[PDB]
RNA sequence: CCGGCGUCUUUUGACGAACAACUGCCCUAUCAGCUGGUGAUGGCCGUGUAGUGGACUGCCAUGGCGUUGACGGGAGCGGGGGAUUAGGGUUCGAUUCCGGAGAGGGAGCCUGAGAAAUAGCUACCACUUCUACGGAGGGCAGCAGGCGCGCAAAUUGCCCAAU
RNA sequence: AUCUGCGCAUGGCUCAUUACAUCAGACGUAAUCUGCCGCAAAAAUCUUGCGGUCCGCAAAAUUGGAUAACUUGGCGAAACGCCAAGCUAAUACAUGAACCAACCGGGUGUCUCCAGAGACGCCCAGCGAAUGA
């Protein structure tokens, strides 16, 4: 039984520095994974700058003040990971994790109607007892009556608050999904042809807006709209585009002189 | 009419000292449904496994009870699917194949024939000799060896 | 303690494995429960997980199926006929799991006058009987052994491993196996 | 060999030291705990009680 | 009336555990046969396990490994990585991160979701401290230190302010 | 101060063992256990009160026994050693909830009908677990 990390062992996302002490927060088990989250102490003071260190980031949390998925979380080491709700009542802003174009975790910010709905996606279906068919999601949710049109590679949207199955968005040819994972993460796209190959990975190709086309796994793309004009959900500054290495080096370097 | 007339043992199957059944089905079912028996006669269960192989034509109208087979019982292939050229088939349904295969010295810019032999359980569906070509599929551990089960077998 | 690993068996190659690490918990086993006939005594085992896993000592009784029937009946156990491991394993009565039993007969020639209404009159009004036995009809070596007094069964339940010694009534060929070896 | 005496009707226990010549007189290799025995048997000032 | 908790059972995601093994790995033939009665390779009922399984009882078969270096002996944690390097390489990796193992040697357990735990228990072996001789204890490969050993490695320090 | 609930299986040290082992990349667990944490689930159980000797009328179920700390007397050279008695808690331990309060199913005996259909009665019908279909 694991409970600590060692800073070095953190993800790299995270973006804690190597000088400052041995240890980062461990996220406890829950709704994300401890590779594939950002716990709320890292929020309140890395990303937010409403504590100074860990000793006034939990005269924040344990108050009760931060509300992922409009409950309030008392633990510092909760897993708050992609399509989560991080709303603070007393500042009053709210922020939902997406990943940017660069792989990273991004506030993106919200109003109070895009802050009701999050987006899920289906990681298994089965039938429970009774004769009631759940499902499971990325985020550990477990709708039990969920739209009978469910299959494993959906996205289903919730609605947090009254906590009702708004809306279903199938995985099919025509859908534009975003990437929770791998070289591409944070890159949205059209679908454009998937691979099964079965007893194995899916891979799925993909289109971008501009047209750069690349391929995941189909278990790393996250179904987010109907189309990439008709997205369900608002995305980071970049909107899924990865500019050239080249071209944004030089944007820095132009600004940078602009500005003096 | 009041008795029905049950099967004869089948003396050919029947040697091992305990009755020889398969235990997914029920073999003394008096209306028993379309569901398990095959063709002609008897009851049997026959399964599909995954990856596009077809189950041969033995397995669903054989005679042979086996358990540890990938097609009338619980094993499961799942993970690696590989091939072999059959070496001995001298243990009683269980053959050891051959993995031949050229490993590539970094500093000698040249191969070097290694092997390695697997033993892997042979169901009574095929009669594979030596220097056939099988394809084995991956399962739990059957003995202190046999991991891989024969899928198919291509003669010669 | 008793362990369930590979470290003290020999390679294939037959060479002796040079042990590093001292026994650990999760690769222990634990001494046979070795069942046999008698007045219930249970002893349970604290498994992993906190799970319980009931030892069966000296059991006598069990739920019997007849499974062309679909049904089951608590019944009595009389004696271990035949098992195939050892014939040792029959001398001192032990039940394991496909030891063949004699049970009581009682509960299942009971049930086939109250369900078909054949003993081995009295609801007149209900013959929903002759709305079944038309079709259905019974092996005549079970009909033998049923009004001889004790059938021939087998355990199908694993008693050292949840205390009961659950079975099932020898049909077909698998009776008449058996019938061979024991007469 | 020092005793202490309880009386639960009442609590208060209290110790009373019993000597060596009344304990000479008693064979004691019997008197395991659980017996209800004559207390005389500790000096005979205790004369009548169990 | 309403709201914060706290708890049985049931169920699943998560953080894990345990097992299995696809490819890979220093030198040695002045090490050519290794295994199999007392499990060695496999098969049949069981048993045991959290589970698979010669893991194990009974029975049957006669296998399995090896000059493509088995078997036995010597060196010693394994990687990420370091040093040098035109290219090909040649070396080092006790050491911060990951994994494995150990707590004086060797066992055996209890409890618990998880230990074969050692600033837990039981026993023996080797050392060992207090005793009013009746008895009772020890376990620095934690941090400071101590004696030895060596060519060879610090303070019996201050503090939870940060991690 | 002590009961109780979690924790002490992590961290930290060291590298003695160790070559179909460990370990790396990559897979498997459909062969399995899994506290804390996340989202969920939940209709089993003739219990109380009062009166009468098993029944009646009632209903926000006002349940029961024991231990620590403590006191008393202490044993012992001591011991991160101990004894006996007297008190008293619970989210400790044990017991236990009728009707409100469902749907659905199986097996089965009398009663109005027709030349098989309905009503009523009885036994059984919860989650998990075993075996059989
Ligand atoms: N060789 C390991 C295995 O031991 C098994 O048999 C072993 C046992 O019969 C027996 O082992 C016993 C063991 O049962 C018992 N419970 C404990 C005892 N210490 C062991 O004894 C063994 O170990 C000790 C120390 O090494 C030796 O002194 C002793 O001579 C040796 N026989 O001796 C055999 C080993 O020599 C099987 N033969 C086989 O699985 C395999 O040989
Ligand atoms: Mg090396
Ligand atoms: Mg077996
Ligand atoms: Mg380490
Ligand atoms: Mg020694
Ligand atoms: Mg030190
Ligand atoms: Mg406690």
């Amino acid at each position: 039984a694991k409970k600590h990390l060692k800073r070095l062992y953190a993800p790299k996302d995270w973006m804690l520095s190597k000088l400052t002490g041995v240890f980062a927060p461990r996220p406890r088990p829950g709704p994300h994974k401890l590779r594939e989250c950002l716990p709320l102490l890292v929020i309140i003071r890395n990303r937010l700058k409403y504590a100074l260190n860990a000793r006034e980031g939990e005269m924040i949390l344990r108050q009760g003040l931060v509300h992922v998925d409009n409950h309030p979380r008392r633990d510092g080491k909760y897993p708050a990971g992609f399509m989560d709700v991080v709303e603070i009542p007393k500042t009053g802003d709210r922020f939902r994790l997406m990943y940017d174009v660069k792989g990273r975790f991004a506030l993106v910010s919200l109003s109070e109607a895009e802050a009701q709905i999050k987006l899920m996606k289906v990681v298994n279906l089965y039938t429970a007892t009774g004769r009631v068919p759940v499902a499971v999601t990325h985020d550990g949710h477990r709708i039990r009556y969920p739209d009978p049109h469910t299959s494993i590679g959906d996205t289903i949207v919730y609605n947090v608050k009254e906590k009702k199955c708004v809306d279903l968005i199938k995985n099919r040819q025509g859908k534009a999904v975003i990437v929770t994972g791998g070289a591409n993460r944070g890159r949205i796209g059209e679908i454009v042809k998937v691979e099964c190959h079965p007893g194995a990975f899916n891979i799925a190709h993909l289109k971008d807006a501009s047209g750069a086309e690349f391929a995941t796994r189909a278990a790393n793309i996250f179904v987010i709209g109907k189309d990439l004009n008709h997205l369900q959900v608002t995305v980071p500054k970049q909107q899924g585009l990865r500019m050239n290495v080249i071209q944004e080096r030089e944007e820095r370097l132009i600004a940078a002189e602009a500005r003096k | 009419p009041q008795y029905y007339h049950a099967h004869q043992v089948d003396a050919t199957i029947q040697h091992q000292k305990a009755y020889q059944r398969q235990t997914a089905v029920n073999e003394n079912m008096h209306r028993s449904s379309r569901k398990h028996v095959n063709k002609s006669g008897h009851i049997r269960y026959a399964k599909k496994i995954g990856l596009g192989f077809k189950t041969p034509a033995k397995a669903l109208n054989g005679k042979y009870i086996d358990r540890k087979c990938p097609f009338t019982s619980n094993v499961v292939i799942r993970g690696r699917i590989l091939r072999g050229i059959v070496h001995s088939t001298k243990m009683h349904r269980t053959i050891v194949i051959r993995r031949n295969y050229l490993h590539f010295i970094k500093k000698y810019q040249r191969y070097q024939k290694r092997h390695k032999s697997l033993a892997v359980h042979c169901s009574p569906a095929f009669d594979p000799k030596q220097g056939d070509e099988v394809v084995v599929g991956q399962c739990r551990p059957l003995s202190k060896t046999i991991r891989y089960n024969v899928l198919e077998v291509v003669s010669k | 303690g008793i362990v369930r690993s590979r470290l003290h068996k020999r390679k294939i190659t037959g060479g002796k494995t040079k042990i590093h690490r001292k026994r650990m918990k999760a690769e222990l086993g634990r001494l046979p429960a070795n069942t046999r006939l008698g007045a219930r005594r249970v002893s349970p085992v604290r498994a992993r997980g906190g799970n319980f896993k009931i030892r069966a000592l000296r059991l006598d009784t069990g739920n019997f199926a007849w499974a062309s029937e679909a049904i089951a009946h608590r019944v009595r156990l009389l004696d271990v006929v035949y098992n195939a491991t050892s014939n040792e394993l029959v001398r001192t009565k032990t039940l394991v799991k496909n030891c063949i039993v004699a049970v009581d007969a009682a509960p299942f020639k009971r049930w086939y006058a109250k369900h078909y209404g054949i003993d081995l009159a009295s609801p007149k009004l209900q013959r929903e009987w002759i709305r079944r036995r038309r079709n259905h009809r019974v092996e005549k070596a079970i009909a033998d052994q049923l009004r001889e007094g004790r059938v021939l069964a087998r355990i199908t339940s694993r008693p050292g491993q949840s205390g009961r010694a659950d079975g099932i009534l020898l049909e077909g060929a698998e009776l008449q196996f058996y019938l061979k070896r024991l007469e | 060999m020092k005793l202490n005496i309880a009386y639960p009707r009442n609590g208060t226990v209290k110790q009373f030291e019993i000597s060596d010549e009344v304990l000479r007189r008693v064979q004691l290799q019997d008197y395991r705990l659980g017996n209800e025995v004559d207390g005389a048997i500790f000096g005979s000032e205790f004369k009548g009680y169990i």
